[PDB]
């Protein structure tokens, strides 16, 4: 039973918009970043570190969040899957509920899954600064 | 949610 979801049409009817769609997710993050006045370019690998993630939490509330203040620095994969399972932890609390894909599917630099979750955010921040 | 993704990205 191939469960049909979002990637279905996105990949089966818009392999091009899927690319531009990631770039729109780069914009929402460019917002949490534009605060410290910066610029992101790889939403996919931005979770391959969960670093830019804890930064969102701070640049949103407006505070000093050093890149090495949250969990240690991701060195290998497991360490990255962690930094994302963690963002997923303060998120499951701060809301977000249960993400669809898995902390790996995100760090996996893959777009498909990572996009289903990024959508979830664009949804909650689209109206909230 | 294709039609929607673009109906909002307009």
């Amino acid at each position: 039973r191939h469960e049909r979801d979002a990637f279905d049409t996105l990949f089966d009817h818009a392999p091009d918009k899927l690319n531009v769609v990631k770039k729109t997710l780069i914009t929402f993050v460019n917002k949490h970043l534009n605060k410290l006045n910066l610029e992101v370019t790889e939403l996919e690998t931005q979770f391959a570190d969960g670093v830019y993630l804890v930064l969102l939490m701070g640049l949103l509330e407006g505070y000093f969040v050093p890149l090495h203040s949250f969990f240690l620095t991701p060195d290998s994969f497991e360490q990255k899957v962690l930094n994302v399972s963690f963002a997923f932890e303060l998120m499951q609390d701060g809301g977000l509920e249960k993400p669809k894909p898995r902390p790996e599917d995100i760090v996996n630099c893959d777009l498909k899954s990572t996009l289903r979750v990024l959508y979830n955010l664009f949804t909650k921040y689209r109206n909230v600064e | 949610d294709l039609d929607a993704l673009l109906a909002d990205l307009e």
